[PDB]
């Protein structure tokens, strides 16, 4: 799953 | 001549990270990177081939390691020690479990997803639901299919965000408000199903 992988970004 | 390090803070809550060390290292982008855990053995994490890895529940108390590769050569990298707990995950988990309990997310993946748009994640006795007010995105019984971990990439939030995969070809990136609350979920979602005779993990855990 490329999902699993993908970069996770914030910027709640 | 492969010559890197795994930086970082050892303990659940942070991130790791392979860094060069030497002028003639290859860029890690062209390189072929792998990430473990410790069981004397070591089991692969699958899908961690970034050269960002954030601990998850699984890690800690484990000695984590990277393969990197480029052209034939490789080189194998360890933390320095185990990775250390979250302070009061425990205790926190623990006043959780009693109850039949949800969380504040946001969505990053279901595809690419930039909405600020906060979604209730509930973590059940027996099952779990993402929902955005009244609509129910997904919802699922504990079970075989489902797998749930700590996402298994870079960027700034993945010390907080988890993977969910409700059932095949159904799967979410979900994001946290802090490292505490994302961890929590994992640890009581899987206690929750493990109660349930079933046994939650990301893809391939041993």
């Amino acid at each position: 799953d490329p999902a699993i992988s993908k970069d996770v970004v914030l910027s709640f | 001549s492969l010559v890197y390090e795994i930086d970082g803070t050892e303990a659940l809550g942070s991130c790791l990270r392979v860094r060069p060390c030497s002028n003639d290292a290859p860029d890690l982008s062209k390189c072929t990177i792998q990430w473990y855990r410790s069981s004397s053995k070591k089991e692969l994490i699958s899908g961690a081939t970034k050269s960002v890895y954030a601990p998850e529940p699984f890690d800690v108390g484990r000695v984590l390691h990277a393969d990197i590769i480029y052209d034939g050569h490789s080189l194998s990298l360890s933390t320095v020690g185990k990775i250390d707990p979250a302070a009061g995950l425990g205790s926190y988990v623990e006043a959780l479990v009693r109850k039949h309990v949800d969380f504040n997310v946001v969505v990053t993946q279901m595809e690419d997803h930039t909405s600020e748009s906060i979604h209730l994640f509930h973590v059940g006795k027996m099952r779990i639901k993402l929902c955005k007010g009244k609509t129910v995105i997904a919802k699922e019984y504990y079970s075989s299919a489902m797998q749930l971990c700590g996402v298994r990439g870079g960027g700034n939030a993945a010390a907080q965000a988890l993977y969910w995969q409700a059932k095949k070809g159904v799967s979410f990136v979900i994001a946290f408000e802090s490292e505490r609350e994302r961890n929590a979920a994992i640890m009581l979602a899987r206690r929750f199903a493990c109660d349930c005779n079933v046994t939650l993990a990301g893809p391939e855990d041993r």
